Parts: C-alpha cells; structure tokens; sequence
RNA sequence: GGGAUAAGUGCUGAAAGCAUCUAAGCAUGAAGCCCCCCUCAAGAUGAGAUUUCCCAACUUCGGUUAUAAGAUCCCUCAAAG
RNA sequence: UUGGCACCUCGAUGUCGGCUCAUCGCAUCCUGGGGCUGUAGUCGGUCCCAAGGGUUGGGCUGUUCGCCCAUUAAAGCGGUACGCGAGCUGGGUUCAGAACGUCGUGAGACAGUUCGGUCCCUAUCCGUCGUGGGCGUAGGAAAUUUGAGAGGAGCUGUCCUU
C-alpha cells in the first residue's frame, strides 16, 4: 500500500487509446518526505509520518505560517528534512518499507492502480435545509406561505422535543471526504504530477491525500 | 448533649485493597466491595464524607455468572437518537471488556450522588491477575 | 442407567491410561483423548474398565451413560475405527479424489471440493461411493454429515449423496 | 412443521420429545412434524 | 469478507438395553446482530499517546517577576466566513 | 373501528383532507434464511425466522377511502393529540348573503343541496441544528495522533453464460 500527499491543481480531460474521453484531476505531489516513523512498540500503532511541500526557515519575527517555528523545526530536523506546510500519517503503509528522512515520489503509484483519495470538501457557508439536505421546496403558488423552509421538526405531545439528529439549517462544507476506487490515468515524474480520473473532494489548492484503495 | 463524632478529611486515612474476582459471583463480589467504597466497615463512618478505602479488583475475566446470564443477561445503553438502543449480552461484554462488567455492577450498588460518583472512582479493576498500583502497597482482602 | 452400568472391554493392544476426569485411550490405528464428566468415577481392571454413576439424581444418571457411551467408542474406534460409506445416486455424478481431498460433481456447475481432515481418510470406489474412515466416531459422521449436504437425496428420483443403507421416501413426479 | 399450542401425535408412528425446551412430534411421515409454539 | 446467531438442519449421545439434534459435548445455519467501509470523537473530568521547542534572575525562601518557546492585537486578504 | 363512561381541559387543549418533515411497532408488501406440500421442472399454497434497506406516477372526487389507467422487486398494515396549522394550505366542515327541494300559519328550519365568504404572534425557557469564548486536563507551547464512545451507509431489476 502507498500513500503521498499533494495539492489539487484543477480538472482536465486526457483522451484515451480508444479516443474514450477521461475526465481527470491534476495533482502535484512534490517534496514529500518521511518525517517520523511511528511502531507499536513506541506509539502503540505502527504508521509512517510524511510531509508535504516545504516552508521557509525559522526565522526570529515570523509573523505567519510561511515561515517554520522552533518546534517544527526540530521535529523535521531529526528527519534530515525541510519543514513541511502538511503532515500526515499513512497507517496503511508498511513501516518497513520506508526509512525516515526518505523522499517518497510520484512513481511509487503507478498508471492503473486503484486508490482512495481523501480531502476536505469545499465549503458553502450557512445554508438552508433545502440545499443542506436535498429537501423539498413547498408550492410556489396556491395561497403557500412555504417555500424553503425546513418542515415539520417533529410530531406534538408525544416526545414533546426535537429528536437528536433532525435535519435542519446550518453551516455546510468543509467536512472531510473520501472518494474510493478513483484510479490512476498517468503518472508525471518531471512535473510530479499524478493524473487521477474523476474529480477530488475540495477546493483548487487544496491538500489531497491519495492511498491505495482499502477495499479490493 | 450532642456527642457524636464526625468524621473529617483531616481525620480520615484510606486504605488500598486488592479482591481476586477468581470463581466469584459479579452481584455478591460487587456488593461487598461496595461497602468498602462507602466505608460502611468502619466504626468512624459519617454520611456527608467519604472514609471509604480504595479496592483493586484482579482476575475480572474470572467472575462467575450463574443460570443462563450469560447469553440471557443483557445491557442496554441508548444513544439519545432516534432507535438509538444497544445491547450486549453479559457473557459477551465479559469477554469483550470484563473490567466493564465489574464496574457497572458495583456503580450500580452505590449511591448516585457526588459523593458517590467519587467513591466508584476509588474503585480500580484489571481482567488480568496484575495489577499496576504496586506503590499504592494494598492489601490483600477475602470477601466474608 | 443399564448402559451406563455395562463395563467398557478393553482389548489387549488397546491401552487406556486415566488421567483424573479427563481419559487417553491408545490404539493401534490411532490414539484418542477426551474429558469425561467429573462427577462420574471410572474403575479401570485389564480386562475391561468399569464407570459408576456417584449419586443415583437424573443428572448423574444421564451423565453416566453418556460417560460409559464416549468411553466404549474411543476404545473401539482407536481399535478398529469407524467407517460410513456414502453413495452417489443419478446421472452425471460421480467422486474424484483429488490428493487427501475429495471433489463430488452433482448437477452443479461449480465442482465441489471438501478438504481433508487429520484422523479421517477419504476414498472413493466406482466414482459413486466414498469412504470416510477414522478413529473418533463423531469426527467420522461430522465429515460424512458435510458430504451428504453438498446433495441431499431428493423424493421424486432419489437423485444426491446418501449414506448406503439410507432410506429415502419416495413421491410419485406425475 | 406445524407450529400450535395443541401439539399431539397425528399417527402412531409418531414420537412426542422436548427439544430446547419446547416440544415436538417427530415422524416417519413429514406432515406429522410439530413444534409448540 | 470474518465472528456470533434466528428459524432450521444435523453429528455423537444418555436419561429411556430401543429411539432421540440436547440433557453433557460437537457442527452448520439469514438482507438481520457484532465487525469489515465512511465520518465525528480525550469536557473519554477515565481529560489518553508520540515527536519537537523553551528552561533565568530575584526572594521575607513563602514565593514573585516579566520574559522564553509560543500566540495574539492591528493591518493586506481568501481556497474560509 | 363503531360505541359506552363523563375522569383532565369551556378566565379556548384549532377541527377533515393535502403539503413539508419525519419517527416508531411488526401482526412482513418486496428482497434474505427455512419447514411442509395435493413440492416433476417452471410457477404456486401454507407456516416459521427476519424490521437492514426499499415500498411509483397519473384520471375522478374536498375528500380519507374506493374505482380506473400505466407501471413495479414490491406498490405492507398500524401508532406517534386519527404525528406534524407560534411549519404551510384552507377545497370540506362549523358565522353573517342568496337560492332550490322539503317541513312550518309564521318568524324560520333541514348529518339535504347550491353559489360566496378576513388562518394573528419580533422565540423567554427546554429541545434541535450550526458557530465562538472561559476554565479544566499539576510547567508553558507547536504538530502528528489512539479510539471509550457516536453517527452514516445498508435497496433492487434485466440480460448473457452454465
Ligand atoms: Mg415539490
Ligand atoms: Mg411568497
Ligand atoms: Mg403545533
Ligand atoms: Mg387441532
Ligand atoms: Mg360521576
Ligand atoms: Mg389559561
Ligand atoms: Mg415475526
Ligand atoms: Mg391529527
Ligand atoms: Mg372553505
Ligand atoms: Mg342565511
Ligand atoms: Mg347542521
Ligand atoms: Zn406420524
């Protein structure tokens, strides 16, 4: 199993070698490198630690997040590596295989396989139980005083309260998603670029985790 | 003339047990450990403070059912949503989680009262025949 | 518990050693182990070993002669072994012994494989009988058991594996 | 399998038993097949 | 896919010399149960773990201090609102 | 369900149907697993286990129902103040107008009909959905996390091959 981290560049299309149209996401995975080595002896589950794209050095006055702190620092510095902007842990990895302060490259997935790509969906703000949850809007005419509100939020006397869970208004987005059994159309060493079909959850910009597909 | 004593955290001095619950039955276990939480052994007992002694319970996954508890027994939890009931049935949760089982039982012979969540906190419970609270130096107590 | 009271013959090749509750029984062809209720008590002589119920209660006396039963059979199966014979009855079926496994094909389109066990042997004669053959009675009709439900025997033709001396009802198709 | 609180024997053939803890006719004849319940 | 099961189906087996799926014991058996898949989750006050960073003077010797690592105010903003 | 009773509410507990949103039971409509069959096969009948998910659009009528059309794996049955009007409608019913049949000497009346006919309310508390701050978690911090718990999902047709 093989897991990098990259950034969403946006969607295209590539012709395949039957001239089938592939819709496809562009995704650059460079300046991944494993930061820790985690095992069951020392944090009870085993799971390789690995950074995405550096960020600048310590320096004295940073005011943002461009520039590393101390704590980062050293954390990668036992690594031998740069400081990271993104840190994940890939559980499905094989602790063995990788070595701390190794870079992991695009051409450890290849074109064909089967992956699982995770990401946080772009967010909407507040909104309404209509576009919330796919409601139904009431008539638009006929006397109506409902349009796109929520409904009934429950029954009368009977649990005289909203039960737990009720669908209703509020902030939509933002929530982590995982597309499963997405695959690889191509893979670019020289651009590290990773061609995958379909599209990924969250914005342009956006860190996407791609790992091998848990069910096969 | 009002003499009676009562009983202070200045005056009071807790004890460390340790019960196996090695062919034990969970109710009778639980019950006598209960009154070591609440401190009902002691002649200096006072209602409104807690002179109970801390109790290690060892060998949980050695506890006892008797009848058809262990398939028939069963404990429902709600989850506060809507058909959110759960259950376990005694035999599984002893398996599953024996430590569980013992500290449910006792917690539910205690009274449910801020004094009487503190005395289960007292109360410490390992499947296994070891136990981690060497320092704490307990003693070994057989159940009357 | 008449059956119960009856002394287990122990052959002369045969050796039974008795550990507490709990019996070993040595044969030639094989040797086998089991656990036998606490409460029953065990006599061994030589010649034949000999199982007293403790307490004349229901509970003992059902224990008894179920003891005095699994005792008989280890003795005689680790002497001779137990053997069921299982035939395949229609057109189109027939067994092949693949290794220590053995694969049936009965009006399926799938083949059927079942795997071997350790104290069982599996042989087929004709293509349409096989033979389960072991020590341990039950662990003989366990595997007999699997191979029949593979293809019960239907009323209307008879079609599917039976035990030889199995009896089928029979209904008339039209 | 004829599921009734009246379980009985519909022939001579068949057996009244109690199999976990409910009772049963169990016959030759198919039919015959009783649980209680 | 896995484990445990329902109605079922048995294997061995006595009470009850026979029989018997059950009593002891041993299997098998559902879109259902517990998992597997997805998301949240240590206010899980039982508050968990791992890695890394910072680490001094005063003092009535009780402790205090601003500072460290760090984070903010304020400002330019959006992929967020 | 139709009733009986008159125990809460007459210094007001809004009443049918639909809409919106559901939620629960299982006496299971479909799908899953079985026993028996007057079960050849394909199909069925009947009974047992099973509530995970699913369980359509129209014509007529205020309708609920029901009938009909065309589907579907199936078009389940019930409870939730005959769920849900400080969420919606207001066609029926249950004010004032008018008319017909009918009854009444009449004024008028009719679980007879007909046409028309004002639906208020800025959420305090609990509840629910989102989103922050304080303190705690025995030094102060930056990250990466385990998962006790919890929620979500869970459906099926047809065709080919054998
Ligand atoms: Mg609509
Ligand atoms: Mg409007
Ligand atoms: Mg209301
Ligand atoms: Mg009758
Ligand atoms: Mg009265
Ligand atoms: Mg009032
Ligand atoms: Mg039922
Ligand atoms: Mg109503
Ligand atoms: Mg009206
Ligand atoms: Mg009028
Ligand atoms: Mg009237
Ligand atoms: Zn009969």
């Amino acid at each position: 199993t093989k897991g990098i981290l990259g950034r969403k560049i946006g969607m295209t299309q590539v012709f395949g070698e039957n001239g089938e149209l592939i819709p496809v996401t562009v995704v650059e995975a460079k300046e991944n490198v494993v930061l820790q080595k985690k095992t069951v002896e020392v944090d009870g589950y085993n799971a390789i630690q690995v950074g995405f794209e550096d960020k600048k050095a310590y320096k004295k006055d940073a005011k943002s997040n461009k520039y590393a702190n101390k704590p980062a620092e050293g954390h990668a510095k036992k690594a031998d590596a740069a400081p990271k902007r993104f840190i994940r842990e890939f559980r499905n990895v094989d602790v063995d295989a990788y070595e701390v302060g190794q870079e992991v490259s695009v051409d450890t997935f290849v074109a064909g396989d089967v992956i699982d790509v995770t990401g946080v969906s772009k967010g909407k703000g507040f909104q309404g139980a209509i576009k919330r949850h796919g409601q139904s809007r009431g008539p638009m005419s006929h006397g109506s005083h409902f349009h796109r509100a929520p409904g009934s939020v429950g029954m009368a006397s009977d649990a005289s309260r909203v039960f737990k869970g009720q669908k209703m208004p509020g902030r939509m987005g933002g929530n982590t998603v995982t597309v499963q059994n997405l695959e690889v159309v191509q893979v670019d060493t020289e651009n590290k670029v990773i061609l995958v079909k379909g599209n990924v959850p969250g914005p342009k910009k956006g860190l996407v985790e791609i790992r091998t597909s848990i069910k096969k | 003339m009002r003499q009676t004593f009562m009983a202070n955290e200045s005056n009071i001095e807790r004890k460390w047990y340790v019960i196996d619950a090695e062919g034990q039955t969970l109710g009778r276990l639980s019950s006598e450990v209960a009154s070591i939480l609440r401190g009902k052994n002691k002649v200096t007992y006072t209602p409104h403070v807690d002179t109970g002694d801390y109790v290690i319970v060892i060998n949980a996954s050695k506890i006892e059912f008797t009848g058809n508890k262990e398939t028939d027994k069963v404990y429902y939890r709600h989850s506060n949503h809507p058909g959110g009931i759960k259950s376990i049935t005694a035999g599984e949760l002893r398996r599953t989680n024996p430590e569980r089982l013992i500290e449910n039982s006792i917690k539910g012979m205690l009274p449910s009262t801020r004094l009487g969540e503190k005395q289960g906190k007292k109360l410490f419970v390992y499947g296994g025949a070891e136990h981690p609270h060497a320092a704490q130096q307990p003693e070994n107590y057989e159940l009357r | 518990s008449r059956v119960g009271k009856k002394i287990i013959d122990i052959p002369s090749d045969v050796t039974v050693t008795f550990d507490g509750n709990h019996v070993t029984v040595k044969g030639p062809k094989g040797e086998l182990s089991r656990t036998l209720n606490e409460r029953m008590t065990f006599k061994q002589e030589e010649n034949t070993i000999e199982v007293v119920r403790p307490s004349d209660s229901k509970e003992d006396r059902t224990n008894h002669g179920t003891t005095r039963a699994l005792l008989n059979n280890m003795v005689q199966g680790v002497s001779q072994g137990y053997v069921k014979v299982l035939e395949l009855v229609g057109v189109g079926y027939r067994a092949q012994m693949q290794g220590k496994d053995l694969i049936l094909n009965v009006g399926y389109s799938h083949p059927v494989e079942i795997k071997a066990e350790e104290n069982i042997t599996f042989s087929v004669e004709k293509n349409t009988v096989v033979k389960v053959e072991g020590i341990s009675k039950e662990q003989v009709g366990a595997l007999a058991s699997n191979i029949r439900s593979v293809r019960p025997p239907e009323p209307y033709k008879g079609k599917g594996i039976r035990y030889q001396g199995e009896y089928v009802r029979r209904k008339e198709g039209k | 399998m004829k599921v009734r609180p009246s379980v009985k024997p519909i022939c001579e053939k068949c057996k009244v038993i109690k199999r976990k803890g409910k009772v049963m006719v169990i016959c030759e004849n198919p039919k015959h097949k009783q649980r209680q319940g």
